[PDB]
């Protein structure tokens, strides 16, 4: 049952410009990237191919700063294709992640991992889907981060 | 000086001889206690004077033998008086006395049955971790790329205190796999393998989340890191003195 | 009337002096914990009678910087 991925990125303000801007390590990559203009749920679609998705996790953070969050999906099995949905709340994000992103110009990035123990090497998926460029100037001046 | 505590049931003392010998090689008065078949209890203090400078708790399964020799309150009283500690909690050998002492110091190690699994492994047999995950030059700065053999291991969730000194990171892909249906204890690079602590009194603790890191089998892969780690733990590597302000 | 349960414990200050007729009372600020934990937690540790911990449950602590 192959998988269809949707990253429903619920927002709070001027979200950003999700985009696979630069060529990266393309190990079993996403077949295509797409977006939609809806306001409440600006869902992003991408029908990538896993080999076995025992590990199915979306990391929305800054890899270099080691600040990342792990978002599990929601699986709906029609019986022919399985639909994965990861819902991200911009409001409910770690205070340190918001502060670090705002203080220094860089894009929050989302990496997808689909893998299994029984999978052959190089058949697992670890690739960066998008790089949100946040714009809302709403950050607290002082916090314990 | 140094006090070594070990259980002959879980792991014999010999498997960790090399590094102990190196300690002997640098004038370390090691005193060895076994907790498997001993009834007498070591007294860390004699009339408000600590009888040891350091302590090493080799891998032991949780029991009432540990809760009798080093109860949590005695560990915290030793640590406040500048004693240095070196813990080790493998999955399947996580004492409740260590786990609780370290939950008081901010470090939340994973409990038994939670084993870290990485699928993008160099060698599938055991969890090898590269040297790019080192997070502190002062504790140890790798001049060249090294792959540390960690065996089966656990992870630690860290609070945001000024005292916690993270030293090594789990692989970014890696996650904990509980036998039960509980969610993963740590999810990604927020689970730490090696961890350190330094009091406001400058006393130092270090937690290693594997039992195979310090074994003789992995000596070649993990000798430089291990020796610098032990030198740091015992206030022998990066101590600073302010003079004549 | 003041009863022994009307007065909660002081976890941040020590009594060092109390005059003869209890008219002047002098307390001293206690130095913060070496392990960097709130003094209320040290208190609730030194008071709570020893008993088995409720369970091992993943702490909700946030993101390490
Ligand atoms: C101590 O020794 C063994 C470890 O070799 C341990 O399994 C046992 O419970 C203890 N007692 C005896 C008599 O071996």
């Amino acid at each position: 049952h192959v998988s269809f991925p949707s990253t429903a990125g619920k927002s709070r303000v001027m979200i950003g410009k999700v985009e696979p801007r630069i060529g990266i390590d393309e190990t079993v990559p996403t077949t295509i990237t797409v977006e939609d203009p809806n306001e409440v749920i600006q869902v992003n679609f991408a029908i990538e191919s896993t080999n076995k998705p025992f590990q199915n996790t979306l990391l929305i953070g800054l890899p270099n700063k080691n600040l990342e969050m792990a978002f599990e999906p929601e699986i709906k099995d029609n019986g022919k294709l399985s639909m994965y949905k990861y819902r991200i709340d911009l409001a409910k994000l770690d205070a340190a992640l918001l502060q670090e992103a705002s203080r220094s110009p860089e894009p929050i990035k989302a990496t997808l991992i689909l893998a299994s123990s029984t999978a052959k090497p190089k058949e697992n998926l670890f690739r960066e889907i998008l790089q949100l460029n946040l714009n809302f100037d709403v950050d607290h001046s002082d916090s314990s981060l | 000086r140094t006090l070594v505590l070990y259980d002959q049931s879980t792991e014999p003392l010999e498997e960790y001889s090399v590094y102990l010998k190196d300690l002997e090689q640098r004038n370390y008065k090691l005193e060895y206690l076994d907790i498997n078949s001993t009834s007498t209890t070591v007294d860390l203090y004699d009339k408000e004077q600590r009888l040891f400078d350091n302590i090493i708790v080799f891998p032991t399964k949780g029991g009432k033998n540990l809760a009798r020799q080093i109860p949590v309150k005695q560990l915290i009283k030793f640590f406040e008086n500048e004693g240095n500690i070196l813990c080790m909690s493998s999955p399947g050998a996580v004492p409740n006395t260590i786990r609780l002492f370290l939950n008081e110091l901010g470090i939340y190690p994973s409990p038994k049955g939670h084993v870290i699994r990485d699928y993008f492994s160099p060698s599938s047999e055991e969890l090898v971790v590269s040297s790019n995950h080192l997070l502190n030059k002062y504790v140890y700065n790798a001049r060249k790329s090294e792959d540390f053999v960690f065996g089966e291991s656990s992870a630690a969730l860290l609070e945001n205190r000024e005292q916690i000194v993270p030293i090594l990171n789990a692989p970014r892909t890696s996650f904990t796999e509980s036998k039960g249906k509980c969610n993963s204890w740590t999810s990604g690079s927020q689970g730490f393998l090696v961890v350190g602590f330094q009091n406001l009194n400058n006393a130092r603790l270090v937690w290693i989340g594997s039992s195979d890191f310090l074994k003789n089998k992995n000596q070649d892969s993990n000798q430089e890191f291990a020796k610098e780690l032990l030198k740091w733990t015992f206030n022998e590597k990066s101590v600073i003195k302010s003079v004549h302000a | 009337m003041i009863t022994p349960l009307d007065v909660p414990p002081l976890d941040y200050f020590d009594e060092v002096f109390t005059s003869e007729n209890w008219m002047v009372r002098i307390y001293q600020l206690k130095k913060d914990d070496a392990q960097g934990r709130t003094l209320r937690d040290v208190g609730e540790l030194t008071r709570s009678s020893t008993k088995t911990r409720r369970s091992i449950k993943r702490p909700e602590l946030g993101l390490r910087v």
